[PDB]
């Protein structure tokens, strides 16, 4: 989610990624700790046995019949966090997530409920406004004269500076809001 | 449920009773005299009592007599096992007397199963 | 109801003279003071109507509508001083003169006694209409919407014209007492079927009927606010009232000349909702939920019972309240992020609270939610319907099954989900656009309190 | 949107949209709340089959059943007065043909 | 209703796993101890690593984000970072 | 306290006037409200005229 | 009453909702045993099922095949 | 081995188990290079857009507009009288109103028939 | 009671039985009879007795509107909108009084259906029998009029009903 | 048509309960089973049977929601059997409380469950009816059992497996109370209503034995 994503993934990360979702299902699979255990050792034992392979050719048909056999032995309800996307508690709380411009329509008297916090508000916003040149002028100063080629920023090079594209990422609604 | 069903089924129809036509067999068929049934309550009793037309059998006075028990003893909602019983006895013999129904209904048709396949062997000899 | 007409013609000057910057206060309060002396009429007889003078009557037909268009000014002044604060004194006074004129065609309509005054004044509506639609319309296409109303209405309704003098030159008298007790069998002729055709026609394309109204959702969409919930509320109204007055002379030929218009009507309500299930416009959403009710409406009165009757009058306000409220509701969200598209804006829910209890109760007023008049009127014309046929209940239950599908479908959509993040032009709603919400909803609720004064003559 | 990537940081993370990316004619149906079409654990004529042969085999048994009812062996129930003619609003004017039910 | 985390229950809990793991000497594992440079693991190791981790705090790593998870004080940063923990 | 203010308006006041409009009111009209005629046993006591609705006849007692 | 978290143990207990939860199992055990004690024939049934193939003949009214 | 899986429009195939995801020619690699490239340049200026501090309103999309466009106000133009659309407008414009037709027509003379012959039971039908 | 006529809404008299109590336990249902009748009957019944007092101190009347019998459609000239007029007039006033009987019927119908409770299908037969009479008359009256119904289209169809009673009565005789 | 509907459904969704992983899914398809269980009541013409039922299935099913949702916020809003585990010990009362909603629920001998699905069972088999419709609903009251028992076994029986970080705690005034209210009546309810009511059905006093017996041999 926090990192870019890059233009496809290696066999390394292919492979990886099939160990975790084998090993995922499995669990599922093997309700009790110590038959997980026992599983997982096996399964483990599998890819160790196929870890050292010269031909990419061969480590590539590996690959494809693992994903087919673990395509037809998956279990059809696997174990999902309650916060993963397929969970029964995902985007749960999204409702009460209200945004900062949201909360600068206030009325004054709102305002003047909560003193302390609308000066902080307002050094942060100074803060802001104090920022965006140099962060766009850093922006356009390193990116290649074809454009983008990644969706990567770059990191604050200066001492006084901010890291370009930094508000909304420091500004979002916590993931608890009320 | 039972043995009649698979008799009926994988066995002999024709033998068996049909439990929409029964009876087939006049009432007095086998019975030199036979006594019609006795009703205890009556049509206006039964009628102010309220009885359910389901409820309205020959077994309607034990049922009147356990309301009127349940009635009068409100709070105390233990007191009416005897009527209770005595309702329960009553649809006891109201249904072994429809089992003997069924039995003579069966019997009557097997035996004359056998007059006819007498009368068939006669015939052919 | 020269006490009612005389007022509106009051108005005109009131707000040809008032300040430049009182024209919307004395407008509203002298409107509201209109509809408060138009509720008087809603005390009718049981046997006959209430006859004023030679030229206007008034009957348990034109009373709720008469209030309704009364009760409506008011509500289109409010949209109006929304969306045109910067106009200039001259043309605000030259849209307000536009809305009480077609008002007081309106009045003039419902309350004419005869047919060719009738025709001369619902012909006249076109006038105003056309003028807001092509003129204070925001986008290109309002021309050619302006251009497909005026021409549709037209062109159905000319030779209704054509049929009404020579119903004249026939008979002796367009009175429609006169119609009423005098009335002869239609027989069964090529002439009487053209007759027949010319006069049903012209109601029809005014109706709309499913063939003939692709103009409803080219002027609805494209006309300002006022336009759209004057044009929604009462102006799809007048094909109603007209058919449900012209049916008198045209027995028994309606028994045999019905069968294609109720099998376009059942149909085209069919998909004309399955057509709201896939828009991706709110106006245009709203525009077809409007054309499958006025199809529903069109059987009623085709199938001409008793019953059908009063559940076509009831249904017809119902519709009408409830569309007003839904292009009210869709013009806020408009005016918040200048798009009518449904899926810029979400979370609104979330960022707009009171909006969204209006939305939700806006939505179960328009699919039919018991006790609403809404419901009521549904209700009578499929009992009607059933009597007619056993058929029109499959037919009835499917459209019904889409209306909720649909309307829930809209509301989904526009409140619940995750608010869109780069919109930040939300502004909290306004006072006037809850109280305009308000009073679009109250009167309904109070109609279902009271429901016989919806239900027309036959009740 | 189902089939697509829920980890990606997308632009409206409910629709699972980029800003500038060209949208799906059927957009408007294929939306997380509408027709979903992401892959199944069973293969969709597999399921098809178990789905209509489970229905069907229920159907046909249901018949089964029917042309063969389970019943008790006990005759029909007796009531007095000529199977309560009065009591289930016989004309009491008319004569009902007598029902006489006997001892056994 | 949980109680809140806080970094240093974080940083603690982290450890407390990773001292239960029996590929991992105890007594030569820091907060900044890379699992690969100075641990002596590989891919599958860390993802067994990442995939306890997630067993312990009860949410999900995508595996975008837990292939770069090379450092104890890695983990505590992504987790308090995705908890919203500053304290 | 509390339970005792509750009390008095919340539940006082309801039937109160629920009494007042289905007394005077609802029972005003014909048939508005309709019971069941009670269930009459024999051996009883008709209250209405002190009538006596006889018992039934001797049961062909068993056991 | 407030309950500390525990990591990796087992959770601290009360002894007022043990005591609640034995006697609640108690009491319905206790309901079952008495209930069956006194009417156990709406379980094991109250009349007996006749045999229709013990019925006589002549008491069901069938008369000999030859007659 | 395993049974295969056979993908249909309502049941799509997944990502691993496609064919042409494990032969990789380098001139695919080249264009997922370009497919990223174009969607980094539009992410980035919807961030800039995005993070403006002195923005205020909506961001319009001219994907969104395109699409908007294109499902109404550009189909009628691109229309042609084809045999298929021809035919398909008539069968899905004209028969089911025949079809609905002949239906009631049917019901109500069957239902009229049996009025003229009096063998309707109407008993109690008041309303109507 | 003498807010309604007994003959027109009738009601057949209420045998309640009499209490026979046969333990000595005593009835939940008496005690909160008591109750009740303690605590809201006796204020209800004051505040009744205080809002009749203040009525009868203001006692007024209204009437029941009367009127006349006029010449029907039978009587009336052909295109004589005076006549006509009068006529539709009383008969539209008829149509509503017979719907009125009509509702009345329907009412002992229900009322009695729910008096009798279980017995109904044989203690309800005298009333079905008057509501199927009704009906069937109201049904004959004013069966298939439609919307735009009137007294000239009540005739015609009385004068056909009228025409295909005469035809089956000589073909009868015939 | 409403006994082969509700013999169907019950048997349907008590078949897809007993291999269900979400607790709140299992109990909606108890719930589905035991609404077929009522129609397949009112199809042999047993109407005051499927009210009684209604009556008592209201008691001890909304008992097994409020247990099922006591675990769930004690395990941070976890609802998987697979990761519940211990709980006998680790929750005493909701423990206790499930294992009395689940005797009930399946017809324990004497508790309010008992009351309604015991006749309904017995005058099921002493009925003119389908006989698929029969075999169905005897079938539906076996997978009853089966997934009462995976609840139980899947959710109180062996060892933990839920996060380290234990945060049970059910010491909360309210939930024991409504869950105590609600376990006084998934006892004595069912007595109290069937001993209160008048008769009104002819009751099944002769059956043969092993039919008097079914619903416990199937059980
Ligand atoms: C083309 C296919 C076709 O004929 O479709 C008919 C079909 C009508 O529905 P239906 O249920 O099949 O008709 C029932 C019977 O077939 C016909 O009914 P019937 O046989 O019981 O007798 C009634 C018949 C008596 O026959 C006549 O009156 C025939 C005399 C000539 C009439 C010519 C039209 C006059 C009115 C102007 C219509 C403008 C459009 O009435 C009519 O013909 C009514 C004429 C008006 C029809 C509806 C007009 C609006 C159409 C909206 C969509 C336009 C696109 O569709 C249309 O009429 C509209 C689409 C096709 C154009
Ligand atoms: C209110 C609710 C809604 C109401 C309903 C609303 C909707 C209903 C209204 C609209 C109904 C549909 C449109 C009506 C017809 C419009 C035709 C049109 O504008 O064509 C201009 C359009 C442009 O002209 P073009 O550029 O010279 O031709 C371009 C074509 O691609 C050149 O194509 P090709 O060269 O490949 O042609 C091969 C083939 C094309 O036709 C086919 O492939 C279809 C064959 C079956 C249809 C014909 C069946 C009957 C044939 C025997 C008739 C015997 C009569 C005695 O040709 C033929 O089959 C020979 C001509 C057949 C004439 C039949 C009538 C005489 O021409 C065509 O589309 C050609 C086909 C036209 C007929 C299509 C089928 C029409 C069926 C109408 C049923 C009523
Ligand atoms: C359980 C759920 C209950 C929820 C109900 C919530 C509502 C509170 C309870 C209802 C209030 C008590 C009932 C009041 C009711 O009886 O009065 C109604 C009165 O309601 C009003 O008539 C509704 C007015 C509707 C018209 C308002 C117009 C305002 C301007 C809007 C114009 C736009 C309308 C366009 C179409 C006309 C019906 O008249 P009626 O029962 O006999 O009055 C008895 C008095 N009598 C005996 C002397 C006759
Ligand atoms: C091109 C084909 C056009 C077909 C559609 C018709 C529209 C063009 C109108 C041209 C006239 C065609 C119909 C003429 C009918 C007619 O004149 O006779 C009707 C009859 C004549 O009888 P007499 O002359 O007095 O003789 C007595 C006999 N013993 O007069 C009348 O009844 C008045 C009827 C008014 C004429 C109505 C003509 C239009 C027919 C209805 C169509 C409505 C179109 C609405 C358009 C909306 C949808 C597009
Ligand atoms: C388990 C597998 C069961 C397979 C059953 C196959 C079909 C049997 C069959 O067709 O039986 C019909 C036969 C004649 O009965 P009939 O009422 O004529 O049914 C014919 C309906 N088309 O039925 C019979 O011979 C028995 C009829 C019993 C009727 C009982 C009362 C109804
Ligand atoms: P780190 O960088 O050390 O990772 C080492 C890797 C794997 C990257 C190697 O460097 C590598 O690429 N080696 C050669 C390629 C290779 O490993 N090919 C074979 C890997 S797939 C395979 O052999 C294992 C699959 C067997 C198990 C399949 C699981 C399917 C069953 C799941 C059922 C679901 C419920 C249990």
């Amino acid at each position: 989610a926090f990192s870019a994503p890059a233009a496809y993934l290696t066999h390394q990360q292919k492979v990886l990624r099939l160990y975790k979702r084998a090993l995922r299902h499995l669990e599922s699979w093997c309700v009790h700790r110590d038959k997980y255990r026992y599983f997982a050792c096996l399964m483990r034992a599998r890819f160790d046995e196929h870890k050292n392979e010269k031909d990419m050719v061969k480590a590539t048909q590996l690959l494809r019949q693992a994903e087919e056999e673990f395509w037809y032995g998956q279990h059809p309800q696997p174990y999902i966090f309650p916060e993963s996307p397929g969970g029964t508690s995902y985007e749960r709380y999204e409702c009460y997530k209200v945004p900062e411009w949201c909360l600068d329509d206030w009325h004054p008297s709102e305002k003047a409920m909560y003193p302390d916090y609308f000066a902080k508000r307002e050094q942060w916003k100074r803060l802001r406004r104090e920022s965006w040149e140099r962060e766009v002028k850093q922006l356009q100063e390193e990116t290649p004269p074809g454009g983008p080629r990644t969706e990567a920023l770059p990191p604050a090079r200066k001492e006084g500076d901010l890291p370009p594209l930094w508000w909304h990422i420091v500004t979002r609604p916590r993931e608890r809001p009320m | 449920m039972g043995a009649h069903l698979a008799r009926r089924y994988l066995g002999d129809a024709s033998k068996e009773p049909d439990p929409l036509r029964m009876p087939t067999f006049p009432p007095d068929y086998g019975f030199p005299e036979r006594k019609e049934r006795e009703m205890v309550a009556t049509q206006q009793e039964m009628n102010d009592a309220q009885l359910m037309l389901q409820q309205r059998d020959y077994c309607a006075h034990y049922l009147i007599q356990l309301l009127k028990c349940k009635r009068d003893s409100f709070p105390n909602f233990l007191a009416c096992k005897h009527e209770q019983h005595d309702w329960d006895y009553c649809e006891h013999l109201d249904y072994v007397k429809r089992m003997k129904e069924f039995e003579r209904e069966r019997r009557l048709l097997q035996r004359k199963k056998r007059r006819e396949q007498r009368e068939a062997e006669m015939a052919r000899g | 109801m020269l006490k009612i007409i005389i007022p509106t013609t009051m108005l005109l000057p009131m707000t040809w003279m008032s300040k430049h910057n009182m024209i919307w206060i004395n407008a509203t309060v002298h409107s509201l003071l209109i509809s408060l002396i138009s509720l008087s009429l809603l005390n009718q007889l049981g046997e006959n109507s209430l006859n004023f003078s030679l030229t206007f009557f008034s009957d348990s037909l034109s009373a709720p509508l008469l209030v309704l268009t009364t009760w409506l000014l008011p509500l289109m002044l409010m949209a109006s001083q929304s969306h045109l604060s910067k106009e200039t004194t001259t043309r605000k006074k030259l849209y307000i003169t536009m809305l009480i004129l077609l008002q007081l065609f309106l009045i003039m309509t419902f309350t004419a006694t005869e047919l060719i005054l009738f025709y001369i004044l619902f012909e006249a509506t076109l006038v105003p209409t056309l003028i807001i639609i092509t003129r204070w319309g925001n986008q290109t296409e309002r021309l050619n919407a302006g251009l497909y109303f005026l021409f549709y209405t037209l062109a159905g309704s000319l030779p209704l014209l054509v049929a009404l003098v020579y119903i004249q030159n026939t008979t002796g008298s367009l009175n429609f007492l006169i119609i009423h007790y005098w009335s002869h069998p239609l027989s069964n002729s090529w002439s009487n079927i053209f007759m027949w055709l010319a006069c049903i026609m012209a109601f029809m394309v005014k109706m709309p009927l499913y063939g003939l109204h692709l103009w409803l959702p080219k002027a609805h969409v494209e006309a300002p606010i006022a336009g759209s919930m004057v044009l929604a509320a009462v102006l799809l109204k007048l094909g109603g009232y007209g058919m449900m007055r012209i049916t008198t002379i045209l027995n028994p030929l309606t028994n045999y000349m019905a069968y294609p218009f109720l099998m376009l009507s059942m149909w085209g309500m069919i998909m004309t909702s399955s057509i709201c299930l896939r828009q991706t416009d709110l106006k245009s959403l709203i525009a077809y939920s409007s054309v499958s009710h006025m199809a529903l409406v069109i059987v009623a009165i085709m199938i001409q019972t008793p019953w059908s009757f009063m559940g076509a009058t009831a249904l017809m306000i119902a519709h009408g309240l409830t569309s007003s409220m839904l292009f009210c509701l869709a013009n806020t969200n408009y005016e918040r992020v200048h798009s009518r598209t449904m899926i810029l804006a979400r979370g609104l829910q979330t960022l707009l609270p009171l909006m969204a209890t209006w939305w939700l109760v806006a939505s179960l007023t328009n699919l039919a939610l018991p006790p609403s008049i809404n419901l009521i009127g549904e209700l009578f014309i499929i009992t009607a319907s059933f009597s007619w046929s056993n058929i029109t209940i499959i037919l009835m239950g499917m459209n019904m099954m889409i209306t909720a599908l649909y309307s829930l479908y809209m509301l989904i959509t526009t409140q619940r989900g995750k608010y869109t993040h780069h919109i930040n032009n939300i502004k909290p709603s306004f006072t006037r656009e809850n109280a305009l919400m308000a009073l679009h909803i109250l009167p309904l609720l109070l109609l279902t309190l009271n429901p016989k004064m919806i239900l027309g003559p036959l009740y | 949107q189902q089939e697509r990537d829920p980890w990606y940081d997308w632009d409206h993370p409910d629709l699972r949209l980029n800003w500038g990316e060209p949208i799906h004619w059927d957009l408007d149906m294929y939306i997380r709340n509408r027709v979903d079409t992401s892959p199944t654990p069973v293969s969709w004529n597999t399921m098809c089959k178990h789905l209509f042969g489970f229905v069907a085999f229920m159907l046909f048994m249901f018949w089964v059943g029917e042309i063969y009812p389970s019943y008790q062996p006990v005759g029909p129930k007796q009531y007095p007065y000529n199977d309560l003619y009065l009591e289930r609003g016989g004309d009491p004017t008319k004569e009902p043909e007598p029902v006489v039910h006997y001892e056994i | 209703d949980a109680p809140p985390l806080t970094l240093e229950a974080i940083k603690d809990r982290v450890l407390y796993v990773l001292k239960l793991y029996d590929k991992i000497d105890p007594e030569k594992l820091s907060v900044n101890s890379h699992f690969m440079k100075d641990l002596g693991l590989d891919s599958l190791d860390q993802v067994e690593i990442i995939m306890a981790m997630e067993d312990e705090f009860g949410f999900e790593i995508p595996d975008i984000d837990a292939e770069k998870l090379m450092c104890p004080q890695e983990i505590v940063d992504y987790i308090a970072d995705k908890k919203d923990v500053y304290e | 306290y509390r339970h005792s203010i509750f009390a008095v308006t919340h539940v006082l006041i309801p039937v109160w006037i629920i009494h007042y409009y289905l007394k005077y009111h609802v029972t005003a009209k014909p048939y508005t409200v309709v019971e069941r005629k009670p269930r009459i046993f024999p051996g009883d006591t008709i209250l209405e005229t002190g009538e006596v609705i006889p018992l039934m006849k001797e049961f062909p007692d068993q056991h | 009453v407030h309950i500390e978290p525990r990591y990796r143990q087992f959770p601290q207990l009360t002894r007022s909702q043990l005591i609640q939860a034995e006697f609640f199992s108690a009491t319905m055990w206790f309901w079952i045993l008495w209930r069956f004690w006194h009417d156990s024939d709406a379980v094991l049934g109250h009349f007996p099922y006749p045999d229709p193939s013990q019925w006589t003949d002549e008491e069901l009214g069938i008369l000999p095949d030859d007659e | 081995s395993f049974p295969k899986y056979k993908p249909s429009r309502l049941a799509t195939l997944p990502a691993t188990l496609d064919p042409a995801e494990y032969d990789i020619s380098p001139e695919t690699r080249k264009a997922q290079a370009e497919r990223l490239a174009i969607r980094s340049r539009l992410k980035r200026e919807y961030l800039l857009q995005y993070n403006d501090p002195n923005r205020l309103g909506v961001i319009e999309d001219p994907a969104l507009i395109r699409w908007t466009y294109a499902r109404s106000a550009n189909i009628y133009p691109n229309f042609r009288p084809t045999p298929k659309t021809s035919l398909l407008g008539a069968l899905f414009g004209i028969g089911p109103l025949f079809f609905w037709y002949y239906v009631f027509k049917t019901d109500r003379d069957k239902k009229e028939k049996l009025i003229q012959e009096g063998k309707l039971d109407q008993t109690f039908n008041i309303s109507y | 009671p003498d807010s309604w006529d007994k003959d027109v809404y009738p009601e057949p008299p209420r045998r309640t039985p009499a209490p026979a109590p046969q333990t000595s336990l005593p009835n939940p249902v008496t005690y909160l009879t008591k109750i009740f009748d303690l605590l809201v009957d006796r204020p209800v019944t004051l505040a009744r007795e205080f809002i009749e007092q203040q009525h009868a101190k203001n006692r007024y009347y209204y009437y029941h509107r009367e009127f006349r019998r006029v010449p029907d459609i039978t009587e009336c000239e052909e295109k004589d909108i005076l006549c006509m007029f009068e006529a539709e007039m009383q008969w539209r006033r008829d149509y509503k009084v017979d719907q009125e009987i009509v509702n009345i019927i329907q009412e002992r119908l229900k009322a009695c259906q729910q008096r009798e409770g279980e017995s109904y299908r044989q203690n309800c037969a005298k009333e079905l029998e008057q509501f199927t009479q009704v009906s069937k008359a109201f049904q004959d009256r004013y069966s298939d009029l439609g919307a735009h119904y009137s007294a000239r289209k009540c005739l015609a169809k009385q004068k056909q009903r009228m025409l295909a009673e005469r035809k089956a009565a000589k073909e009868a005789a015939a | 048509m409403t006994l082969c509907l509700g013999a169907i459904t019950t048997l349907f969704t008590a078949l897809c309960a007993i291999t269900q992983n979400d607790i709140k899914k299992i109990v909606a398809f108890s719930t589905s089973s035991q609404l077929g269980l009522m129609m397949v009541t009112i199809g042999i013409n047993q109407p005051h049977l499927a009210f009684l039922h209604i009556c008592m299935h209201a008691f001890f099913k909304a008992m097994l929601f409020m247990c099922s949702g006591s675990i769930i916020h004690s395990l941070n809003d976890e609802q998987d059997i697979r990761k519940m585990g211990g709980l006998y010990k680790a929750m005493p009362f909701t423990t206790t409380a499930l294992i009395i909603g689940s005797l009930a629920l399946t017809g324990m001998p004497y508790l309010t469950g008992f009351y309604s699905k015991d006749l309904i069972i017995e005058a099921v088999n002493m009925s003119y009816t389908n006989a698929w419709a029969l075999l169905m609903t005897l079938i539906a009251t076996s997978l009853t059992a089966a997934y009462s028992t995976r609840i139980i076994f899947f959710a109180f029986l062996g060892k933990p497996r839920f996060p380290p970080l234990v945060l049970i705690n059910e010491n909360n005034p309210l939930l024991i109370n409504s869950i105590k209210r609600l376990l006084i009546g998934s006892i004595f309810a069912g007595f109290i209503i069937s001993n209160n009511i008048p008769p009104m059905t002819v009751p099944n006093t002769t059956m043969p034995l092993y039919m008097k017996m079914t619903a416990l041999i199937v059980t």
